[PDB]
């Protein structure tokens, strides 16, 4: 029945909902604030739960649906896009790896490459994060080229002024 | 023509 | 200031209630104030007494009988202002008194079940459903009757048309095609004009013989005499002819609906119907429409008389029945209340649909309550009528004019099932009786001309929608005071003469004198002329009304001059016009503008925000003032105090002025002293020249006010709160955050300032790996929040004036699902002229500012007194208003005899009139120039040389006698003002009225770089705060194709909008100054070949041999 | 448009109607059958190496055709331009069985990629 | 690389059908609400029409450009950003055939 | 011809059906996903149907509706119209109708686009501008020449780089009268396209060099507006910027005003002294 | 050039007591012409307070 499938127990929950919903009209002259339903349903009602159930009993819309003066206004091209990186961030993405990538060479490729691969290649372990070498190494040269990097940095600004 | 007749018809 | 009016025609009446329409309408719709003792049964009573009697009687068990008593609706819920504080809509409450009857003992009656929630009038006449006010807007069609046209496409006979409405209800239509056939369609199929009446009970020989002795016509009537030889068992034959497949016997069934109740409608027994019936075709009624289920057998006195017209208008004159649609004695006019009341007896249907099904629901007796009534049905019906009906629109308060015209609209278009899109030109053009009912000037000039318009002057909807026009009495060459307000349709059986006649009081005053006998312009005489016109002003509408000389100027201009009154912005300086018509007192004191005095008294105190008066009868009440309220468009409403303190006061005078109002008369715009000539090119086509002077006095300055709104809405990813934190960069940005979240009031906010903060998750679900770095390095532990924070949208923000913030545990106020918290804001802003804005005067002449000129040099005249605009000549030829140059001559005189005058519309002011006060003007302008010490210039005299040899001054008179000629003439001598040297040939200049128009969302002139982008269309688009793209369309394509302009148009194919990988890499370019990329393909090209893939098609591009090439660059292959 | 004040060129009302008569009919066949219409200097191909290079006079005799402004667009070579305005269910039906290679010429056509 | 200068519209063999297809959508399961991700083999699974993100992987086993031509060991994801999940096709494998109404109601039913 | 018979469909890809989050929670889907779905349930329902055993009259029947099911998606209508449960008796768009349709696919596709560097205001006249040029609002320009000026900014001390240049602008506030000097040079020789309302001849586009200038309205030359039929009574134009060294070529060198001065139409100039000259020079 | 009321914070405001509104009085001041002798006075702020 539904687009967005939605188990049997959820099914009979929601007629349920409803069916109180129903009796809940019957007298009061007010369509039920969340507040009766999870009362008149029983054991562990709450007003999360209905505003939660009756969201998901909505059924979809239209994507395409005719708008305002249905002449030729199809809903879906209002709708926004997200992953897309709109121009503004292209740009970012060009400075960003091309600066963050002159700051990796001019370094050890020690310590700042564990952190930049450790960070930017694969997941997020100060430990693990080191080959054969131990901690001591790691924050002693991770914290040193780190900061000699943000204060060189500092002085040619081009970082400064956040990319975010 | 249109479907539910013809079925009706078919098995009634 | 003195004021002198011209014309004479007495004005024996004074104008109509403007609103009465809506106000009066509403009032029988709803009868409310008066107990249900009182007569007016007509909307709401009657829509219930239509539905009220629920007759149930049986399959299984019934007898069913609920009885309507009395109807009572009281305690309004809230109040109006606070329904506009919180977002409410002000409805009153109603309950009707109601008792269900059994077939067993006992009757049990529950007094009281409200259900539906109506909405209330304001006291002008405008609703207030949500937020905003709002206005329903009267309609118009073919009112319910009978008429015969001609038939489509064979030129022999025309074919009778019988009108129901409702839309159930049959449409009949009787025609007749001779070689065998005759046709009467209810629903579509045909059959014989005769099997009915036999069912009836007309036989062949009374029928014949009595009805068309003299219509030969008989004959096709006895026809088919095997049939008509049988009566009542034609009954069942006609249902035979039907076409289901039904049981012969249904005894008296399907003959009672084409009978007494539904079908026909349930109008008023004695007009809504019976009035097209007597007069038109046939005599009488026997019961609303045909009706009767007293015996079995019916009773039809309308279906043997419209044949009876048919038989009598195919054979000559029993008078000549030809009846042309467009007569407003067929057009009918539709007054909220009806409007209303339809929509409440729909619900009225639907109640009773629904509690029909719970007769048999309930167990026992005990029923009465609840298992009838559920008040869902009339809630939604109403209420969607009041939301979003077509009908019901936003309030036009750019300024009460406007508003209060858009309250006495009449439109097409709507329901839907009336006049809807297609049809058009017969109805568009101005029909001949839209005499005093319609103004021929009103209708918007657009796409949809013709089917919106505002009625007249004196027109009011009488009895039943027909816009009837007074109309004076004049028996013999005697004309009286009194009148009678005619039907479109009794109009054209009198021969009626103009106003403009000479009159002598009762008398006529020529033999030869005009009048118009039905839509004919015809020269009648004295003792011919049996009605005459009531006023020149009821021919047209108030809008129009307000034009000076409105004789002067081209119908077709004086539209737009009367729809620029309707955008007309109110100033903080308001001005009435040096030269009115007569209205603008009654326009104010009509729509609700300026505060008038009840009865007479003093003044106690003089608030800036009230002024308690005190009236002689021993009371006093205070009066506050809308300080400064938001008009739905966004133009203010102030109300200024004229009156003093301790004032006696004559009742109904003037305490505060309106919006625009300078002393109880309209003001819009300013008068200015006016120069009509042509500058460089800054007024060429239809551009204006303005004088910094009037920026320097606050004159062309008006106050706005946008409400900016935002939500604190709940995500799952974490609720987005409202708080002065605004997580990356500044504290000075957060100055004017004063309040923690919210922006302190009396701040001025530019674009791009925060007007409320808000904090959102960043992420969908998940959160960043490369931004997980960034922020460890400098700073891990940092507000993993985003920042949402409503700003100010470019264009422009003035100072904050209102906040308006509800929180966690809402008053009374309806928070939406989801929706948190609210934050408005209210902002200010003096907008001032300059350049972009555009002005124009009440004639039509429509136009832009092009340069704001420094007072040093613009025209300035012999005494140092400079104009103020120049408007150009060349924009008054073509179009054809001289009514704008007659203003401005009036207005000279004005000026230097500081005085207004009244021009009414046909019968004002006179060409020697004018000449006369100028003449009066010469010695103001230069008497004191005789007596202060000095004559006439080497300039003065100069352009007088060139002024005779052009043949505006009789050559040989002395200069001081050559100028007044000249000055009498309208124009003056001008000096540069940049030289210093005359402006050869004399000037004309004067006081004439102009007004700044509104700046629409429009105005604010767009422009964007880069946005957003549709999901499914990859095109840009924009809404909030980024402007969208403008449309490139086939007729621009063209234009460039035109052009060898191929890589430009590629471009707007590609890089522009839709090349997903072409506009990224395109900015880029851009910003690395690379040299713009080739473009790659279109998203419209591969969502196309997609599209087309989604069918069984196949579309493969292909290479120089036949070969593949790729459009979808790397993602087709597979895995 | 004389009568109206308009002085246009004669030139682009020719350009026009010249496009009303790019087809005409067919009642002498070679390649396809007899009743077709078909683009009037297409035929001046096949007649054209059908007499000169290619021997066997086999006369393709036709027929003046004249067609509305309305049609002669409504059907024409490529598909991409006919999928428009016409019946874009149609035009693709057919051009689609018979293996239609649009050579890309005119703009309208090849604006659309 | 070469310019495109001839289009063609063609009939669609059903060996072509599967050519652009990717997986067999088997069953109407949209998205399940719990995790607004693709149910199972349904309409919107990544393996039939493709990964909803960036460089990125689905379980993220490779997450750059440096193997950008590759696919993912334990799971299947080659990648360059989101617009393959819009350009893939999917097919579904009909019991006993049927026709396309577009040949068959044609005013001359093409196959009549 | 053995392709015509259907066995296999080709499903449309899925970010063309998206399912998307609303307001509230609403969502959103291409009305496409429908008919899929009655499609696959049908397809699926047979093959079960098929393996449980077979009665004939039921075999058929799904049969029929997996038929009409193949109908819907490629082209609703044609027999009978497919409805999304009772909220809306729409016909949920087929494929077909996404190709034609009251508006749309070939058909929207020569309705319009939305141009990236365009914009729109108000026109007022410009008498002292020469044909050649028009004035274009400053606030616009820098808009509209946003990425032009970017970098233009880093050659210049303004700003360090980009990202900057781009916070630099963010707000109206913190522009250095530095940036307009910047913006003035950006602008030194390239132009625009100015648009009118009916876009009825070639001339119905024409480009100038801009003058940059303040405030809102936007300044056209008086001979040309004669070409565009643009009078002053609120006449809005549009403005559009040419990208590549090309279509800045051709714009500039035979798109400019002062290029195309006699009509297409008649060898009758179109550049003529129109109404306020002629009164002049008459007079 | 400038104006303070006290316990006023934007232009657009009415005070109690008081017919005009903020905008009327600003403006009844640019009707205010004074007159100072020497160029040692380049900004003058003027006082005025009155009640009931
Ligand atoms: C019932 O609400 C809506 C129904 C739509 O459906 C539909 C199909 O049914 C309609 C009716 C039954 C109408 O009777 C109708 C009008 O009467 C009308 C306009 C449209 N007028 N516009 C056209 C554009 N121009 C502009 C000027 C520069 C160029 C562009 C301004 C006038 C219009 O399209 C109408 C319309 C429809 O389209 N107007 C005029 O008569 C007029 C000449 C001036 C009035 C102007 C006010 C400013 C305006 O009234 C405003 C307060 C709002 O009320 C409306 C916007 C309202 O919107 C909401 C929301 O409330 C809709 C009418
Ligand atoms: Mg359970
Ligand atoms: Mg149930
Ligand atoms: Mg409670
Ligand atoms: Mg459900
Ligand atoms: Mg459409
Ligand atoms: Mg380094
Ligand atoms: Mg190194
Ligand atoms: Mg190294
Ligand atoms: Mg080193
Ligand atoms: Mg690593
Ligand atoms: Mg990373
Ligand atoms: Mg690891
Ligand atoms: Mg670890
Ligand atoms: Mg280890
Ligand atoms: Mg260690
Ligand atoms: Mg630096
Ligand atoms: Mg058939
Ligand atoms: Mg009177
Ligand atoms: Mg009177
Ligand atoms: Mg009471
Ligand atoms: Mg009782
Ligand atoms: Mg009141
Ligand atoms: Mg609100
Ligand atoms: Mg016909
Ligand atoms: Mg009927
Ligand atoms: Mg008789
Ligand atoms: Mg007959
Ligand atoms: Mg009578
Ligand atoms: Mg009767
Ligand atoms: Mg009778
Ligand atoms: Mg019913
Ligand atoms: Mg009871
Ligand atoms: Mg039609
Ligand atoms: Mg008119
Ligand atoms: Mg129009
Ligand atoms: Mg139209
Ligand atoms: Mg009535
Ligand atoms: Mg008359
Ligand atoms: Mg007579
Ligand atoms: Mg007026
Ligand atoms: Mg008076
Ligand atoms: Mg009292
Ligand atoms: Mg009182
Ligand atoms: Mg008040
Ligand atoms: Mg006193
Ligand atoms: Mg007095
Ligand atoms: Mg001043
Ligand atoms: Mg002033
Ligand atoms: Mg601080
Ligand atoms: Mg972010
Ligand atoms: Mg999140
Ligand atoms: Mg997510
Ligand atoms: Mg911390
Ligand atoms: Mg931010
Ligand atoms: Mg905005
Ligand atoms: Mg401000
Ligand atoms: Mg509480
Ligand atoms: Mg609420
Ligand atoms: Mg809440
Ligand atoms: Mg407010
Ligand atoms: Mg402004
Ligand atoms: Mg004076
Ligand atoms: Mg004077
Ligand atoms: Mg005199
Ligand atoms: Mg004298
Ligand atoms: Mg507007
Ligand atoms: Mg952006
Ligand atoms: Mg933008
Ligand atoms: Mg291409
Ligand atoms: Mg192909
Ligand atoms: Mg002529
Ligand atoms: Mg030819
Ligand atoms: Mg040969
Ligand atoms: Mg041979
Ligand atoms: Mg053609
Ligand atoms: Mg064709
Ligand atoms: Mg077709
Ligand atoms: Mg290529
Ligand atoms: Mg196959
Ligand atoms: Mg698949
Ligand atoms: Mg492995
Ligand atoms: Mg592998
Ligand atoms: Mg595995
Ligand atoms: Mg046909
Ligand atoms: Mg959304
Ligand atoms: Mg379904
Ligand atoms: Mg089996
Ligand atoms: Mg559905
Ligand atoms: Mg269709
Ligand atoms: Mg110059
Ligand atoms: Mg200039
Ligand atoms: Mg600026
Ligand atoms: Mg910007
Ligand atoms: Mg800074
Ligand atoms: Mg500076
Ligand atoms: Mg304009
Ligand atoms: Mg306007
Ligand atoms: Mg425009
Ligand atoms: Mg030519
Ligand atoms: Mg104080
Ligand atoms: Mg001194
Ligand atoms: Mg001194
Ligand atoms: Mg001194
Ligand atoms: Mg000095
Ligand atoms: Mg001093
Ligand atoms: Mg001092
Ligand atoms: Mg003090
Ligand atoms: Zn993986």
């Amino acid at each position: 029945a539904r687009t967005i499938r939605i188990p049997v127990h959820m099914v009979e929950t929601i007629n349920k909902l409803s069916r109180t919903a129903r009796q809940l009209q019957q007298e009061l002259g007010r369509e039920p604030t969340y507040e009766e339903i999870a009362e008149a349903m029983g054991p562990g009602w709450d007003a999360k739960r209905v505003e939660e159930t009756l969201k998901i009993a909505q059924e979809p819309v239209s994507l395409e649906t005719p708008i305002g003066d249905e002449k030729d206004s199809f809903y879906g091209d209002f709708i926004p896009d997200e992953h897309l990186p709109s121009p503004v961030d292209a740009a970012t993405q060009s400075l960003l790896s091309e600066e963050l990538e002159k700051a990796l060479s001019k370094l050890s490729e020690r310590e700042a490459m564990v952190l930049k691969l450790r960070k930017g290649l694969i997941d997020g372990e100060e430990v693990g994060a080191f080959f054969g070498v131990t901690r001591e190494r790691i924050r002693q040269i991770e914290n040193k080229a780190l900061r000699k990097l943000k204060y060189h940095e500092s002085r040619t600004r081009k970082l400064r002024d956040f990319l975010d | 023509k249109i479907s539910t007749s013809d079925p009706v018809r078919q098995y009634l | 200031m003195e004021i002198k009016r011209f014309g004479r025609i007495r004005e024996v009446i004074p104008l109509p209630p403007l609103t009465e329409i809506q106000v009066e309408s509403y009032r029988r719709a709803l009868q409310a104030d008066v107990p249900p003792e009182k007569r007016e049964n007509v909307g709401i009573q009657a829509a219930f007494r239509e539905t009220f009697p629920i007759e149930e009687e049986d399959k299984g068990k019934g007898g069913l009988v609920l009885d309507f008593l009395e109807y009572r609706l009281g305690e309004p819920p809230f109040p109006q202002d606070e329904c506009r504080e919180k977002d409410l809509t002000y409805q009153a409450p109603l309950y009707a008194r109601l008792q269900l009857i059994h077939k067993d003992t006992g009757l049990i009656k529950e007094d009281e079940v409200f259900l539906g929630h109506i909405p209330l009038m304001t006291e002008d006449g405008s609703f207030i459903i949500n937020g905003a006010d709002r206005v329903i807007v009267s309609q118009i069609h073919r009112s319910p009757g009978v008429y015969f046209t001609p038939d489509p496409a064979r030129p022999g006979r025309y074919i009778a048309s019988i009108i129901p409405l409702p839309k159930r209800g049959p449409w009949i239509d009787l025609e007749v095609e001779p070689n065998g056939v005759v046709s009467m369609k209810v629903n579509k199929r045909k059959f014989p004009l005769v099997l009915l009446l036999r069912v009836l009970g007309y036989d062949q020989e009374t029928l014949a013989r009595e009805l068309g002795a003299y219509g030969e016509l008989v004959q096709g009537l006895m026809d088919e005499s095997v049939f008509a030889m049988r009566p009542e068992e034609a009954l069942i034959r006609l249902f035979t002819l039907l076409r289901p497949g039904d049981p012969p016997k249904r005894d008296k069934a399907v003959a009672y609906v084409y009978g007494l109740i539904a079908d026909p409608r349930r109008y008023d027994l004695g007009e809504a119907g019976r009035y097209k019936a007597e007069e038109k075709l046939g005599i009488r009624l026997s019961g609303r429409t045909l009706a009767r289920f007293e015996d079995g057998e019916f009773k039809d006195e309308v279906f043997l008389p419209t044949l009876r017209y048919l038989f009598a208008l195919t054979a000559g004159v029993p008078g000549h029945e030809v009846d042309d649609i467009d007569h407003l004695g067929n057009r009918r006019i539709r007054t909220v209340g009806e409007l209303m009341t339809d929509q409440f007896r729909v619900g009225l249907a639907r109640l009773a649909r629904g509690v029909r099904e719970r007769m048999l629901m309930g167990s026992e007796d005990s029923l009465t309550p609840a298992k009838l009534v559920n008040s869902r049905p009339l809630e939604a019906a109403i209420r969607e009528f009041f939301s979003r009906s077509q009908l019901s629109q936003f309030k036009d308060e750019t300024n009460p004019l406007s508003s209060l015209r858009h309250k006495r609209r009449i439109s097409a278009l709507g329901p839907g099932g009336l006049t809807r899109e297609r049809a058009g030109f017969d109805v568009r053009d101005v029909h001949r009786t839209h005499y005093g009912r319609i103004c021929p000037v009103e209708t918007p000039e657009g796409a949809n001309i013709g089917l919106i318009t505002s009625l007249a002057a004196y027109a009011r909807v009488d009895e039943l929608g027909f816009i009837r026009t007074p109309y004076r009495r004049v028996v013999g060459g005697v004309v009286t005071d009194e009148v009678v307000y005619m039907t479109a349709t009794e109009e054209d059986r009198y021969t009626i003469a103009q106003a403009n006649t000479p009159l002598e009081g009762n008398r006529i005053a020529a033999e030869r004198v005009v009048a118009r006998r039905k839509g004919e312009p015809v020269i009648v005489s004295p003792e011919e002329v049996e009605f005459m016109d009531v006023s020149p002003k009821q021919v047209f509408s108030v809008n129009t009304n307000l034009i000076p000389f409105l004789e002067h100027d081209d119908a077709n201009r004086a539209l737009m001059g009367s729809n620029m009154q309707t955008q007309a912005v109110p100033l903080i300086r308001a001005q009435a016009p040096v030269v009115m018509t007569g209205l603008e007192e009654r326009v104010v004191r009509d729509s609700l503008a300026a505060l008038y005095a009840e009865e007479d008294g003093e003044v106690a105190k003089v608030d800036g925000n009230r002024i308690v008066v005190r009236y002689e009868d021993g009371r006093l009440v205070e009066y506050p003032l809308r300080r400064f309220y938001r008009s739905n468009q966004g133009t203010a409403l102030d109300q200024r105090p004229r009156v003093v303190v301790g004032q006696r006061v004559r009742k109904g005078d003037l305490l505060a002025d309106g919006p625009a109002s300078e002393n109880g008369f309209l003001a819009l715009g300013q008068n200015v002293l006016v120069a009509i000539m042509p500058f460089d090119g800054y007024n060429f086509e239809d551009a204006i020249v303005i004088s910094e002077e009037l920026l320097k006095r606050d004159f062309y300055t008006s106050i706005h006010i946008e409400r900016y709104e935002i939500e604190a809405r709940d995500t799952k990813l974490g609720p987005e709160r409202i708080t002065r934190d605004i997580p990356h960069l500044s504290e000075a940005a957060l100055r004017d955050l004063d309040e923690e979240g919210v922006v302190r009031i009396g701040a001025e906010v530019k674009p791009g300032d925060i007007l409320v903060g808000r904090t959102s998750f960043k992420g969908e679900s998940e959160p960043t790996p490369e931004e997980r770095l960034l922020r460890s390095i400098f700073g891990e532990k940092a507000r993993d929040v985003k920042d949402t924070s409503l700003r100010v949208p470019p264009g422009e923000g003035g100072i904050v004036v209102r906040t308006v913030r509800l929180r966690r545990g809402d008053p009374g106020v309806e928070l939406k699902p989801g929706v948190r918290e609210v934050v408005r804001v209210y902002v200010a802003q003096k907008r001032k002229l300059q350049v972009g804005d555009k002005l124009a005067n009440r004639h039509g002449n429509k136009g832009v500012v092009a340069k704001i000129l420094p007072v040093e040099d613009m025209p300035h005249l012999p005494d140092g007194t400079p104009v103020d605009v120049i408007l150009n000549p060349l924009g008054v030829p073509s179009r054809m208003n001289l009514g704008q140059i007659l203003e401005t001559h009036l207005g000279l005189a004005g000026y230097f005899l500081g005085q207004r005058y009244i021009s009414p519309i046909f019968d004002g002011a006179k060409e020697p009139e004018i000449k006369e006060l100028l003449a009066q003007a010469f010695e103001v302008y230069f008497g004191k120039r005789k007596g202060e010490g000095f004559g006439v210039d080497k300039r003065e005299v100069e352009v007088l040389r060139r002024a005779e040899k052009l043949g505006l001054v009789t050559p040989g008179k002395t200069p001081e006698e050559q100028l007044k000629e000249l000055f009498l003439q309208g124009k003056v001598v001008l000096y540069d003002g940049r030289t210093g040297e005359p402006i050869e040939g004399p000037i004309v200049v004067g006081q004439m009225f102009i007004m700044k128009l509104y700046h629409m969302v429009e105005d604010k002139m767009h422009a964007r770089s880069t946005g957003p982008y549709s999901l499914i269309t990859q095109q840009p688009l924009g809404g909030k705060a980024q402007f969208g793209g403008q449309r490139f369309g086939e007729m621009e394509v063209w234009a460039l194709e035109a052009y060898g302009a191929a890589h430009t148009l590629q471009e707007m194919l590609t890089l522009k909008s839709d090349d997903i990988e072409g506009r990224n890499a395109a900015y880029e370019a851009i910003i690395k100054g690379e040299d713009v990329p080739e473009p790659s393909v279109p998203e419209s090209f591969r969502v196309l070949v997609k599209e087309l893939q989604a069918l069984a098609l196949d579309v493969q591009t292909l290479d120089e041999k036949d070969n593949p090439v790729d459009i979808f660059e790397g993602l087709a292959s597979k895995r | 448009y004389r009568a109206q004040g308009v002085k246009l060129h004669d030139k682009h009302i020719e350009i026009v109607v010249r496009q009303m008569m790019k087809y005409v009919e067919v009642t002498d066949p070679g390649d396809s059958r007899l009743l077709e219409g078909q683009v009037l200097e297409k035929w001046d191909v096949e007649a054209l190496n059908e007499r000169l290079i290619a021997e066997g006079k086999t006369p393709v005799a036709w027929k003046p055709l004249l067609m509305g402004v309305t049609k002669s667009a409504l059907s024409t070579k490529s598909w991409l331009s006919a999928a428009s305005f016409q019946n874009t269910t149609h035009v693709l039906t057919e051009a689609a069985i018979a293996g239609k290679k649009d050579e890309l010429i005119g703009l309208k056509e090849n604006v659309i990629l | 690389k070469k310019e495109v200068r001839k289009v063609r519209i063609a009939l669609a063999s059903p060996e072509k059908i599967r050519s652009w297809s990717y997986g067999e959508v088997e069953k109407p399961e949209t998205i399940n609400y719990r995790t607004l991700k693709p149910e199972r083999d349904g309409l919107f699974d990544e393996r039939i029409f493709g990964p909803i993100k960036d460089y990125e992987c689905a379980c993220g086993k490779y997450k750059r450009q440096r193997f950008e031509g590759k696919v993912c060991e334990r799971c299947g994801v080659e990648v360059t950003k989101s617009i393959v999940r819009r350009y893939r096709m999917g097919h579904i494998e009909l019991a006993t055939p049927a026709a396309h109404i577009w040949f068959v109601k044609d005013v001359p039913s093409k196959i009549g | 011809p053995e392709w015509m018979i259907l066995e296999a469909v080709p499903v449309l890809p899925p970010d063309l059906r998206p399912m998307v989050q609303v307001d509230g929670g609403r969502f959103a889907t291409s009305d496409l996903n429908d008919l899929y779905r009655r499609l696959i349930n049908r397809n699926n329902r047979l093959k079960k149907l098929l393996a449980q055993g077979a009665p004939e009259i039921i075999i058929r029947n799904e049969k029929r509706m997996l038929q009409e099911a193949v109908d819907a998606l490629l082209d609703n209508g044609r027999r009978g119209a497919p409805v999304t449960n009772p909220g809306s008796d729409r016909p949920l768009r087929s494929l077909t109708d996404i190709l034609s349709g009251k508006q749309g696919r070939f058909r929207q596709n020569l309705l319009g686009k939305r141009v990236d560097y365009s914009g729109r205001s108000v026109i007022v006249v410009g008498p002292q501008l020469k044909l050649h040029q028009c004035g274009l609002p400053k606030r616009m320009a820098l808009e509209l020449f946003k990425p032009f000026l970017l970098k233009k900014m880093e050659e210049k001390g303004i700003a360090p780089n980009v990202k900057a240049a781009r916070r630099m602008l963010e707000r109206q506030r913190d522009i250095k009268d530095e940036v307009w000097d910047a913006l003035e040079e950006v602008i030194h020789g390239k132009v625009v396209l100015l648009n009118r309302a009916p876009t009825l001849h070639r001339l119905g586009i024409q480009a100038f060099q801009p003058v940059l200038v303040e405030g809102q309205s936007i300044q056209l030359h008086p001979l040309v507006c004669e070409a565009f039929n643009a009078d002053f009574d609120g006449d809005q134009m549009a403005v559009h910027v040419p990208l590549s060294s090309f279509a800045q070529a051709e714009a500039r060198i035979q798109m400019l005003s002062a290029h195309n001065l006699l009509s297409p139409a008649s060898g009758e100039p179109l550049a003529k002294p129109s109404r306020d000259i002629i009164l002049g020079l008459y007079y | 050039t400038s104006v303070y009321i006290e316990d006023v914070l934007h232009e657009f405001s009415t005070i109690p007591g008081v017919k005009e509104d903020v905008v009327e009085i600003i403006l009844n001041l640019k009707e205010l012409v004074v007159r100072f002798l020497n160029p040692s006075l380049q900004t003058v702020t003027l006082l005025l307070k009155a009640e009931g």
